[PDB]
C-alpha cells in the first residue's frame, strides 16, 4: 500500500506522461496539407527575430 | 585468465554438434574439468599484487571472488531439466548454449584489468538474461516486468560514460588501476558533487536500496522454468563489486555527503524485512529477505577503515550460497505442486523426511550459528560502524532479530496436519532433487574450516 | 533576443525586484506568443475572430507564471540573507509552477507542479556558478 | 518498361555523383535538381492515386527545397562574387542556407514529410531509396561546415531525436515505424558536425547498413505488425531470430555494433567540454529502443498464429548481398580499432 | 563528400566558370577586375583559419569595390553640404 | 593530407606491414566463416554444412579485404604521428618544459579520517 | 513465361505463342451435370488440357511427388461429412470454404501460367466466379453466419487484380431440378436428405449472380437442357471454334492485351503467379480472430512441430 | 540601391500559405514558376553590369530546369482530375 502505490506513483506517471505527449503529435497530423504549409512559414518568421541567426 | 575463457568457449560448438539426450550427460562432463583450472592457476601469493599477464587481466588478485563464479553452470543444468524436456531439440540446445554464453562475458568480468573494458562488460549481460524470460518463463506480465529489468539498469549506467571519458581525457588513462598512483583530491563544489554522484548511483542500481528496487521483485517472483536463471541472477545482484574499485581512490575524501546513502540504506534495511511477513509468495519470500542483508554491505563500503572490508568481502558470498541454495528448495517442490503458493503446502514434513533435514540447515545459516560463513563477517560490520558511533548497533541488531523469525516463519509451515488434498505430490525425492539440493553447505562448511582465502587485501 | 538575457544575469541580483521581474515576465510574456502561433496553424480552423484557437489563454498562463518567476527570487533573495542561492532560487519553482496547478485544476496535474518546476529552476543559478557552458567552443 | 526501370534507376546516383563531384555552385544546383525529377516514377509504377496523392505532397516539398536553395547562391554573388564551395560570407545567407538545405534531410520541423510520403506507397519494395535522400545532402554539408551560426545546427538536432522518440509510440504500421526513428539518426550526425566533421560519415555509414537489412527483412510478406505475428509458424521460423538480432543492435547496445558510433560520438563531444547537450541526448535514446521492445514482444513470442493456411512450397524471393548484411551489424563492434583511420 | 575526381585525371569539369578574372574570351575584363588578382595573392597558402585574421584588408576594399557603399554615402551628403543652401546662393559652377 | 583521390599513396611504403597471421585478420573471415552457414540457413538448405563453394569464398572475400584495409589504417595513426611531432618539436613556449619535484615539497591536503 | 528481368530483354514471351491458341475457357455446371460428360470430352481436337473441380489435396497433389498427406496437417472441415450441415457446431463448417477457396485461386493460377509455358487452351470446372452460386445457399440455409460472409468477400475483392477473364463462357446445359433424381440414381451416399434450400438457391443463383460474368462482351454459350448427347457436343466444338476469333471479341479483354509491348500484360501477368507464392501472399487472415478460422500458438500450433520432418525432403552436400 | 531591394519584396510571393493552399490548386502551382523570373532577372541584374561575360549561361540555363521542374508537377494534377475532374486541395486521404 506503500511499497506498491507511491513508488508505483512517481515512475510509472512518466510513461503516463509521455503518452499523453505521444497522443498529442500524430492524432492532431490527419492530413490538412493548408495547415501544414502555413506552419511552415512560422518557422521561417520565428527564425529572423529570435536568436543570433542574422548576427 | 590466459586459457579460462579458451576451454569454455569450445563448449558451445557441442550443442547442437552432438547427438540426441546425451547432451545432458555429456555437457555436464566437460563442464566440472575447468573448475580444477580455476582452482590451479590462481590462489597465488599474494603481496601487492598479481599483474597476471597484460591489458586484459590483473588476476583478481586483492579478491579471488572467480571460484564461485564457476560452481553454477555444472549445478543449474542438472535444475533445469525439471520443466523443460517437452520442446523440439534445436529449440531446447539455444537455451543451453545462452547459459553458457553469460558465463564468458562474466568469465572475464570481476578481472577486467582496466575501466573502458569494465563498462562494456558491465553490459555485456542483461541481454541473455533480458531473453530467458521473454521465452519460455511463466504465466503473464512476463512483457512489463522485463521492461522493469531494462530501463533502470541502463537509466543510470549511461552516465558511467559521462564520468569516465571524462577522466580519461583529464588526468592521465584509466586503462590501468595500477598507474592510478598519482590522484588529484577532489573538494566541494557544485560540478564535483555530480562528478561523484555519477560515479556511484549506477552501483545502486544493482544492489537495491530502499529506493527504485520495485523490478528486483519482478524478475525473481515471474521467473523462468523452475529456478533456472533466478541463480544465476544472484550473482548478477552481488556482481556489483566495482565500487571496490571505483571509489577506493577517485574522489575518496567526499564522505560530507555520504550521509543520506549511508541513513536511506538503514532505515530501509530494518523496513523491507518486515515487508514480507504478510507476503503470500514463495519466490518473493526469499527475494525480500535478499534485500536486507544484501543492504547491509553498503554501509560498510561507504564506510572506509578496514575491519569493515574483511567481512564485506565475505558478505557478498553469505548469501550468494545462501540464498542460490533457497531458491533451489523453492525450485523444489514446485513440480509437484504447480503452484508456488505457500499457503498450499500445509502437511509437508511427513511426506518427504528427506529433504526436511535440508530446510533444517539452510534456514539455520539466517540465524547463521556463529561458526560458519555468515556470522564471521556480521561481527566485523559490528566492529566497524560501533566505531563511527555508538547508535548503530540498535537499527543493525534488530536486523539480525526480525530474521530470525522471517526464517521460522518459512520452517513452521512444513509441520500441518491431513493436507486434505494432494492425490498428486506423490514423488519422495528422486536423486536429482536431493544431489542438486547438496553441493552448497558442502563447501559452504568447507570453507569454515580454514576460512583465510575469504579476504581481501583488506 | 540575446539581449534580454544580457539585461538579466547584470544588474538586479536579487535587488532592485521593481526591475528585476519586469525584465523577467517578458521572457514569460514571449514564450506564450511561440505556442498561440501553432494552437492556431495545428489545430483546427477557429471561430471568426482568429486567433480563436482551442482552449486560448496561452499567454494569460504564460505572462503570468513569468511574472512570479521573478518575483518570487528578489523577495527571498532580499529578504533571507542577500545572495542568490540554490536554495533560496528553489522557492520560486514550486509556487510559480502552481499557477499551471491552480488554472486546469490539481491533483494529477498540479501535484506534479511543484515538483518538476523547482529542482529545473536550482540548476539554473547553479549552472552559471561552476562555469558550465552548453554550447562551447574550442 | 523493364529496360529503363534500370535508366531511371542509373541517373538518380548519377545526381548524387555531381553533387560530390563539383566546385561550382551551379552545377550542385543541377545536381539534387535532376535527382527531384528522377524520384518520381519509382512512386507510380502501379498507377494507383493514393500513389499520386502521396507523390505530389513529396513534389511540392522538394521543389521549395529546391528552389530556396538558389535565392542563398546569389546572396554571394552580390556579396564577393567567388563561385568556390566555401564560407558564405553572409550570415543572413548561411541561416538561408542550411534551414532550407534541412528539408531534404527532414528535421524535427517539416513533421509530416517523411511519414505521409512513406506510408501510402505500395512499393515496399524499395523506398530503400530514400537513403540516397540522406546521403546526397550531407556531401555539402561536409563543405558549408566552417561558416554556421552554430546555434541553429544544434538547435534542430535537439529537436530532432526528441519528436522522432515520441513518434511510433502511437504506431502499427511498421513502414511508419520506420519512417519514424530516420529523425533520431539525423539528427545525432549532425550534432557531432561543429566538432570534427569527419566520423560524422561514420555514423552514417552504420546507418545505411542498418536500414538496409531492415526492409530486406520486411520483404518476406509483412506491412502491417500483426501481420508479423503470421510468419513464424507460417512463413519460416529461422526469421524470427534474426528481426531479434537487427532490432536490439539498432537501438544501441555495447554487446553489438549499433552502439559503436555513440560510444565514440562522446571521445569527440567531450574534451570539448560540453557535457550538458550528450547527456540530454544518451538519455533520449533509451527511448529509441521502446519502438523495438513491444514490437519484437510481438513476433518471437508466438502471439496467435490463427488463419489455418499452410505453406507448403518453397520460397524464391531475391535476398540479393542478404546474408553477409548482418555480419557487420551485430559483431562489429570489437572490429573497428579504426574505422575513424580508412574513412576519415 | 568532395571526392575531386578532376585533380587526379587532369581534366577540368567547368573550374573556369568559378571567379570573376580566369578566362575572358576575348581579353574582356570586369569592373573589380585589378582587385580579384591582388586578394587571391594574399591568401593562397593559408589555410583559411587565419585568413579571416591576417589578411582582412584586400577582401575589403574589394568587398567596397562591388557596392562602393560608403562613396555612394559620401556621395549622397554632398546633396546635404551643399542644395540645402539653394536659395542661399552658391551657384558653383556657372555654364560651362 | 595532399595528393587527393588515393586509396593508399605510394608514401605508404615504409610499413612493416601489417602483415597476416594477427587475430584480426584471423576474425575478419571468421565471421564470414559464421556468414555463409547463415546464407544456408535463409533458403531452408538444410544441411547447415552444405556444398563447400558456397561454405567458401566468404572466407576468400573477408581475408583479402581485411588484409587490403589494414594497409593504409596504420598509415593512417603514422601519418597523423607524422604531423605531430614536428609541431610539437617547434614552438617550444608552446610545449613547457616542466621541472620536476620530489615528495618533500609536496605539502597536499591533508585530509585524515 | 517471364523469368527474371535477364531473360526478359533477351526473348519475350508477349506475342509469339498465342495465335490464337490461347482461348481462355471455362464452364460452371450444376451438381452431377457437367463434372466430366461435355467439359472432360473437350480436349481432342483443339488441344485443350482438363484440370479437375476442387479437393482438399490440390496443394497436396503439387511440390514433388506427389502422394496426398491426410487432412490432420490439411485441415479442413471433412468433405462428404459437412453435408449433415451443422449449423450449431465448434466448428467450424467455414473452415472447410477456407481451404476450399484456397486451392481455387491455385487452379486458377496454375491454368494462366501454362498459356506461356505452351500455348494450349485451359478449361475449367468451377471457376473464381462459381464459388458465390455455394453462398447463396450458404446464407439461406442457416449453416453460415455473419462476420463470415464478409471475410472472403473482402478477400475477393483483394485476391483479384490483374487477372483476365475466359472468354465462350458456357452455361452447361442443366435440367430442372432433374438433378434431385440424379442425387440418388448416380450413387452417392453422402449427397443426402439436404432439401430445395441448397438446391433451388443454387439454381436461382445462376442468373441472379452468374448474370453479370454472362453479360460480359466476351460471348457466352447458353444452353439448358438434358445433356450435349451428340448435339451440343459438336455445337461445343465445331460452332465454339467458329466463335471463338470472329465473332466473339468485342473489347476482347483477354489476349495478352495492348500492355504486352513488354509492358504490364506482358510481364507483370506471368511474374505475379510464377513462384506461386505472391498469390496466397495477401490470403493471409483477418485483423485478430474471425471467429472461426482459427489455429492456436501451440495447441493445436504443434500440429507444424509433427510436419516439421526435416522442412525439405531430401538435398545433399557438395551440389 | 533601390533596384535590389525592389525586387527583393517580389521574392516574397513565395508565401507558403499562398504556395500550397487554398484550393484551386492550379492557383497554388501559379507562384511557383511565379517565383522564378524573380531569381532569373534578380541574378541577371549583377551578372550584367559587373561585366563577367562568363555567367550569362547561368540564367538561361536557370530557364531550362525552370519550366522543366514546372513541367512535372503540372502532369501530376492532371492525373489527380483524371479520377476527380477538380483540383480541390481540400481532397484528403492518406494521412500521417
Ligand atoms: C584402509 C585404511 C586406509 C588408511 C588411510 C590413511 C590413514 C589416515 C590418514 C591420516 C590422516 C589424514 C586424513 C586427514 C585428517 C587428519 C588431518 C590431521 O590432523 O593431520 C594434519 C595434517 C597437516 O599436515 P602437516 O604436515 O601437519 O602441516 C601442514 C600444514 O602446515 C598444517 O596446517 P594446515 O594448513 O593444514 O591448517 C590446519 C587445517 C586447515 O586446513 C583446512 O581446513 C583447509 C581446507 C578447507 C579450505 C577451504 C576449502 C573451501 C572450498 O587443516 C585441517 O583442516 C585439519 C582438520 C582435519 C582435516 C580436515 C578434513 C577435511 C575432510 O593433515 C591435514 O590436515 C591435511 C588436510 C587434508 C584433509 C584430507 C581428509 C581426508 C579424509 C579421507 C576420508 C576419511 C573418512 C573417514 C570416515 C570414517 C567413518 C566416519
Ligand atoms: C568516378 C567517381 C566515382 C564516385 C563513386 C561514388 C559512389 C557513391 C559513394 C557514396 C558513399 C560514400 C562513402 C564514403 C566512404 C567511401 C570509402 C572511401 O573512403 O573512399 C574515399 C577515398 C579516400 O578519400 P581520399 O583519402 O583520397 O580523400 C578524400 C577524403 N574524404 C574521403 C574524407 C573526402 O577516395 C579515393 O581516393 C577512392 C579510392
Ligand atoms: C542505341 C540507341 C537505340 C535507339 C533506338 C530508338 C528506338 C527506334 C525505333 C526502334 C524500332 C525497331 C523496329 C524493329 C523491332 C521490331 C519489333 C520488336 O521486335 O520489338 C522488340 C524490341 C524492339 O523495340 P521496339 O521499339 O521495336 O518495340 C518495343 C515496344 N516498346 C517500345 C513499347 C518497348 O526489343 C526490345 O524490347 C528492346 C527495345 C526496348 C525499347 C527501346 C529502348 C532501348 C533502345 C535500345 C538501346
Ligand atoms: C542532470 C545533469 C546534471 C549535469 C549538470 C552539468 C554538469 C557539468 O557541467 O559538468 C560538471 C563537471 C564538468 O564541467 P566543469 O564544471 O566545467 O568542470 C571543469 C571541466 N570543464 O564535471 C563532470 O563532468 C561531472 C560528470 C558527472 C555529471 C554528469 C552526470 C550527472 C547526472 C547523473 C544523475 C543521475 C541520472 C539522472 C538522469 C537519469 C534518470 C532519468
Ligand atoms: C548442426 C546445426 C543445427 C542442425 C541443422 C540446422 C537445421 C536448421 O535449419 O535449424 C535452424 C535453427 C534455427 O532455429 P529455429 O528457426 O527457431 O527452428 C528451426 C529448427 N529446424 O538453428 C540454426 O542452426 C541457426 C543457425 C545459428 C547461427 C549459425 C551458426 C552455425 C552453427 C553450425 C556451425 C557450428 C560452429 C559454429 C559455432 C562456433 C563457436 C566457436
Amino acid at each position: 500500500l506503500l511499497d506498491l502505490i507511491w513508488l508505483e506513483a512517481i515512475l510509472p506517471k512518466t510513461i503516463s506522461l509521455a503518452q499523453m505527449k505521444a497522443s498529442t503529435l500524430v492524432t492532431n497530423q490527419k492530413g490538412l496539407i493548408k495547415l501544414y504549409f502555413l506552419s511552415f512559414l512560422i518557422t521561417i518568421l520565428i527564425s529572423m527575430i529570435l536568436f543570433n541567426f542574422h548576427e | 585468465m590466459l586459457k579460462y575463457i579458451i576451454p569454455t568457449i569450445m563448449l558451445m560448438p557441442l550443442t547442437w554438434l552432438s547427438k540426441n539426450n546425451m547432451i545432458w550427460v555429456n555437457s555436464t562432463a566437460h563442464s566440472l574439468l575447468i573448475s580444477f583450472t580455476s582452482l590451479l592457476l590462481m590462489n597465488q601469493f599474494g603481496d601487492n599484487s598479481l599483474n597476471f599477464s597484460l591489458l586484459f587481466f590483473s588476476d583478481s588478485l586483492s579478491t579471488p571472488l572467480l571460484i564461485l563464479t564457476m560452481w553454477l553452470l555444472p549445478l543449474m543444468l542438472m535444475a533445469s531439466q525439471h520443466h523443460l524436456s517437452k520442446e523440439n531439440l534445436t529449440r531446447k540446445k539455444l537455451f543451453i548454449t545462452m547459459l553458457i554464453s553469460l558465463q564468458l562475458f562474466l568469465i572475464m568480468t570481476f578481472t577486467a584489468m582496466e575501466l573502458i573494458l569494465f563498462y562494456i562488460l558491465f553490459e555485456a549481460t542483461l541481454v541473455p538474461t533480458l531473453i530467458i524470460i521473454t521465452r519460455w518463463g511463466n504465466q503473464t506480465e512476463r512483457l512489463n516486468a522485463g521492461l522493469y529489468f531494462l530501463f533502470y539498469t541502463l537509466a543510470g549506467s549511461l552516465p558511467l560514460l559521462v564520468a569516465l571519458i571524462y577522466i580519461q581525457n583529464t588526468v592521465g588513462s584509466l586503462n590501468f588501476l595500477m598507474l592510478q598512483y598519482w590522484v588529484q583530491p577532489v573538494h566541494n563544489s557544485w560540478s564535483n558533487v555530480f562528478m561523484w554522484l555519477a560515479c556511484m548511483m549506477a552501483f545502486m542500481v544493482k544492489m537495491p536500496l530502499y529506493g527504485l528496487h520495485l523490478w528486483l521483485p519482478k524478475a525473481h517472483v515471474e521467473a523462468p522454468i523452475a529456478g533456472s536463471m533466478v541463480l544465476a541472477a544472484v550473482l548478477l545482484k552481488l556482481g556489483g563489486y566495482g565500487m571496490l574499485r571505483i571509489t577506493l581512490i577517485l574522489n575518496p575524501m567526499t564522505d560530507f555527503m555520504a550521509y543520506p546513502f549511508i541513513m536511506l540504506s538503514l532505515w530501509g534495511m530494518i523496513m523491507t524485512s518486515s515487508i514480507c511477513l504478510r507476503q503470500t509468495d514463495l519466490k518473493s519470500l526469499i527475494a525480500y529477505s535478499s534485500v536486507s542483508h544484501m543492504a547491509l554491505v553498503i554501509v560498510a563500503i561507504l564506510i572506509q577503515t578496514p575491519w569493515s572490508y574483511m567481512g564485506a568481502t565475505a558478505l557478498m558470498i553469505a548469501h550468494g550460497l545462501t540464498s542460490s541454495m533457497l531458491f533451489c528448495l523453492a525450485n523444489s517442490n514446485y513440480e509437484r505442486i504447480h503452484s508456488r503458493t505457500m499457503i498450499l503446502a500445509r502437511g509437508l514434513q511427513t511426506l518427504l523426511p528427506l529433504m526436511a533435514t535440508w530446510w533444517l540447515l539452510a534456514s539455520l545459516t539466517n540465524l547463521a550459528l556463529p561458526p560458519t560463513i555468515n556470522l564471521i563477517g556480521e561481527l566485523f560490520v559490528v566492529m566497524s560502524t560501533f566505531s563511527w558511533s555508538n547508535i548503530t548497533i540498535i537499527l543493525m541488531g534488530v536486523n539480525m532479530v526480525i530474521t530470525a523469525l522471517y526464517s521460522l516463519y518459512m520452517l513452521i509451515m512444513t509441520q500441518r496436519g491431513k493436507y486434505t488434498y494432494h492425490i498428486n505430490n506423490i514423488s519422495p525425492s528422486f536423486t536429482r532433487e536431493n544431489a542438486l539440493m547438496s553441493l552448497h553447505i558442502l563447501p559452504l562448511l568447507l570453507l569454515t574450516l580454514n576460512p583465510k582465502i575469504i579476504l581481501g587485501p583488506l | 533576443a540575446k539581449t534580454v538575457l544580457r539585461q538579466y544575469w547584470d544588474i538586479p541580483e536579487g535587488t532592485e525586484c521593481h526591475r528585476k521581474t519586469y525584465a523577467t515576465t517578458s521572457i514569460g510574456g514571449a514564450a506564450g506568443l511561440v505556442v498561440s502561433a501553432y494552437s492556431v496553424a495545428l489545430k483546427t480552423p477557429t471561430s471568426f475572430l482568429e486567433g480563436v484557437a482551442r482552449t486560448g489563454r496561452y499567454t494569460f498562463t504564460a505572462a503570468a507564471i513569468g511574472a512570479i518567476f521573478g518575483l518570487t527570487s528578489c523577495i527571498s533573495a532580499q529578504v533571507r540573507e542577500k545572495p542568490d542561492d540554490p536554495l533560496n532560487y528553489l522557492i520560486g519553482g514550486c509556487a510559480g509552477g502552481l499557477i499551471l496547478g491552480a488554472r486546469t485544476r490539481s491533483y494529477g496535474i498540479g501535484a506534479a507542479a511543484c515538483a518538476y518546476m523547482g529542482l529545473t529552476a536550482a540548476l539554473v543559478k547553479m549552472g552559471q556558478l561552476e562555469g558550465w557552458q552548453v554550447f562551447a567552443e574550442p | 518498361n523493364p529496360i529503363i526501370f534500370i535508366i531511371i534507376l542509373l541517373t538518380i546516383m548519377l545526381g548524387t555523383i555531381i553533387v560530390m563531384i563539383s566546385s561550382h555552385w551551379l552545377l550542385v544546383w543541377i545536381g539534387f535538381e535532376m535527382n527531384m525529377l528522377a524520384i518520381i516514377p519509382i512512386m507510380m509504377k502501379n498507377h494507383n492515386p493514393r500513389a499520386t496523392e502521396a507523390s505530389t505532397k513529396y513534389f511540392l516539398t522538394q521543389s521549395t527545397a529546391s528552389m530556396l536553395l538558389m535565392m542563398a547562391v546569389i546572396i554571394n554573388l552580390m556579396f564577393s562574387g567567388q563561385w568556390t564551395v566555401m564560407k558564405l560570407f553572409n550570415p543572413m545567407a548561411s541561416m538561408l542556407m542550411t534551414m532550407a538545405l534541412a528539408m531534404k534531410l527532414g528535421m524535427a520541423p517539416f513533421h509530416f514529410w517523411v511519414p505521409e510520403v512513406t506510408q501510402g506507397i505500395p512499393l515496399s519494395s524499395g523506398l530503400i531509396l530514400l537513403t540516397w535522400q540522406k546521403l546526397a545532402p550531407m556531401s555539402v554539408l561536409y563543405q558549408i561546415f566552417p561558416s554556421i551560426n552554430l546555434n541553429l545546427i544544434l538547435t534542430l538536432s535537439v529537436l530532432s531525436i526528441l519528436i522522432g522518440g515520441w513518434g511510433g509510440l502511437n504506431q502499427t504500421q511498421l513502414r511508419k515505424i520506420m519512417a519514424y526513428s530516420s529523425i533520431a539518426h539525423m539528427g545525432w550526425m549532425t550534432a557531432v558536425l561543429p566538432y570534427n566533421p569527419t566520423m560524422t560519415l561514420l555514423n552514417l555509414i552504420i546507418y545505411i547498413i542498418m536500414t538496409s537489412t531492415m526492409f530486406t527483412m520486411f520483404m518476406a510478406n509483412s506491412t502491417t505488425t500483426t501481420l508479423s505475428l503470421s510468419h513464424t509458424w507460417n512463413k519460416t521460423p529461422i526469421m524470427t531470430v534474426l528481426i531479434l538480432a537487427t532490432l536490439l543492435s539498432m537501438g544501441g547496445l555495447p554487446p553489438l555494433s549499433g552502439f559503436m558510433p555513440k560510444w565514440m560520438i562522446i571521445q569527440e563531444m567531450t574534451k570539448n567540454n560540453s557535457i550538458i547537450l550528450p547527456t540530454f541526448m544518451a538519455i533520449t535514446a533509451l527511448l529509441n529502443l521502446y519502438f523495438y521492445m513491444r514490437l519484437t514482444y510481438s513476433t518471437t513470442l508466438t502471439m496467435f498464429p490463427s488463419t489455418n493456411n499452410m505453406k507448403m512450397k518453397w520460397q524464391f524471393p531475391l535476398m540479393k548481398k542478404m546474408t553477409f548484411l548482418p555480419t557487420m551489424v551485430v559483431l562489429s563492434t570489437m572490429m573497428l580499432p579504426l574505422t575513424p583511420m580508412l574513412s576519415v | 563528400p568532395f571526392f575531386d575526381v578532376q585533380k587526379r585525371l587532369g581534366v577540368d569539369l567547368d573550374r573556369w566558370m568559378t571567379i570573376q578574372s580566369a578566362e575572358q574570351p576575348h581579353k574582356i575584363p570586369s569592373r573589380c577586375h585589378a582587385f580579384e588578382k591582388e586578394w587571391i595573392e594574399c591568401a593562397h597558402g593559408i589555410g583559411s583559419i587565419r585568413a579571416e585574421k591576417e589578411c582582412k584588408i584586400e577582401f575589403e576594399d574589394f568587398r567596397e569595390c562591388l557596392l562602393r557603399q560608403k562613396t555612394m554615402k559620401r556621395l549622397h551628403a554632398i546633396r546635404r553640404q551643399r542644395e540645402k543652401l539653394i536659395k542661399e546662393g552658391k551657384y558653383t559652377p556657372p555654364p560651362h | 593530407g595532399r595528393a587527393t583521390f588515393q586509396f593508399l599513396p605510394d608514401e605508404a611504403r615504409s610499413l612493416p606491414p601489417p602483415k597476416l597471421t594477427d587475430p584480426r585478420l584471423a576474425f575478419v573471415g571468421f565471421l564470414g566463416y559464421c556468414s555463409g552457414l547463415i546464407d544456408n540457413a535463409i533458403r531452408r538448405r538444410p544441411v547447415l554444412l552444405a556444398g563447400l563453394h558456397r561454405q567458401l569464398l566468404y572466407i576468400t572475400s573477408f581475408v583479402f579485404v581485411g588484409y587490403y584495409l589494414l594497409k593504409r589504417q596504420d598509415y593512417m595513426y603514422a601519418v597523423r604521428d607524422h604531423d605531430m611531432f614536428s609541431y610539437i618539436k617547434s614552438h617550444p613556449e608552446d610545449f613547457p618544459e616542466k621541472d620536476k619535484k620530489t615528495y618533500g615539497e609536496v605539502f597536499e591536503e591533508f585530509h585524515p579520517v | 513465361l517471364q523469368y527474371g528481368p535477364l531473360a526478359y530483354i533477351l526473348g519475350e514471351k508477349a506475342t509469339k505463342k498465342m495465335t490464337e491458341k490461347s482461348k481462355l475457357i471455362t464452364v460452371d455446371g450444376n451438381i452431377c451435370s457437367g463434372k466430366s460428360k461435355l467439359a472432360k470430352e473437350i480436349a481432342e481436337k483443339l488441344g485443350l488440357k482438363h484440370f479437375p473441380e476442387a479437393g482438399i489435396h490440390y496443394v497436396d497433389s503439387t511440390t514433388g511427388d506427389g502422394k496426398p498427406l491426410p487432412v490432420q496437417f490439411s485441415g479442413n472441415c471433412s468433405l462428404e461429412k459437412f453435408y449433415d450441415d451443422p449449423k450449431s457446431n465448434d466448428g467450424n463448417s467455414y473452415r472447410l470454404q477456407a481451404w476450399l477457396y484456397a486451392s481455387r485461386l491455385l487452379q486458377y493460377a496454375d491454368a494462366l501460367e501454362h498459356l506461356l509455358s505452351t500455348g494450349q487452351g485451359v478449361v475449367l470446372e468451377r471457376s473464381i466466379y462459381s464459388d458465390f452460386v455455394f453462398l447463396e445457399a450458404m446464407y439461406r440455409q442457416g449453416f453460415i453466419r455473419k462476420q463470415c460472409v464478409d471475410h472472403y468477400n473482402q478477400v475477393k475483392k483483394v485476391t483479384i487484380c490483374e487477372y483476365l477473364p475466359p472468354h465462350v463462357v458456357v452455361y452447361v446445359d442443366v435440367p430442372v431440378p432433374e438433378v434431385q433424381s440424379r442425387i440418388q440414381k448416380k450413387g452417392n451416399p453422402h449427397e443426402m436428405k439436404i432439401t430445395s434450400a441448397y438446391l433451388q438457391d443454387i439454381e436461382n443463383a445462376y442468373k441472379g449472380t452468374f448474370l453479370p460474368e454472362m453479360s460480359e462482351k466476351c460471348e457466352v454459350l447458353q444452353y439448358s437442357a438434358w445433356e450435349a448427347q451428340d448435339a451440343e457436343k459438336v455445337v461445343e466444338d465445331i460452332e465454339y471454334l467458329k466463335y471463338d476469333k470472329g465473332p466473339w471479341l468485342d473489347q476482347n479483354d483477354r489476349n495478352l492485351h495492348k500492355l504486352r509491348m513488354l509492358v504490364q500484360d506482358k510481364l507483370e501477368v506471368l511474374n505475379y503467379t510464377s513462384i506461386p507464392v505472391f498469390l496466397p501472399e495477401v490470403t493471409v487472415g483477418a485483423h485478430q480472430s474471425d471467429q472461426v478460422f482459427q489455429e492456436f500458438t501451440e495447441l493445436p500450433g504443434r500440429k507444424y512441430r509433427a510436419g516439421y520432418n526435416e522442412d525439405v525432403g531430401d538435398k545433399w552436400i557438395w551440389l | 540601391s533601390m533596384v535590389y531591394m525592389n525586387i527583393m519584396m517580389a521574392f516574397t510571393v513565395s508565401l507558403v500559405g499562398l504556395l500550397m493552399y487554398r484550393s484551386h490548386l492550379m492557383s497554388s502551382l501559379l507562384c511557383l514558376e511565379g517565383m522564378m523570373l524573380s531569381l532569373f532577372v534578380m541574378a541577371a541584374l549583377t551578372i550584367l553590369n559587373s561585366h563577367f561575360t562568363l555567367a550569362s549561361m547561368m540564367p538561361i540555363i536557370l530557364l531550362v530546369f525552370a519550366a522543366c521542374e514546372a513541367a512535372l508537377g503540372l502532369s501530376l494534377l492532371v492525373m489527380v482530375s483524371n479520377t476527380y475532374g477538380t483540383d480541390y486541395v481540400q481532397n484528403l486521404n492518406l494521412l500521417q
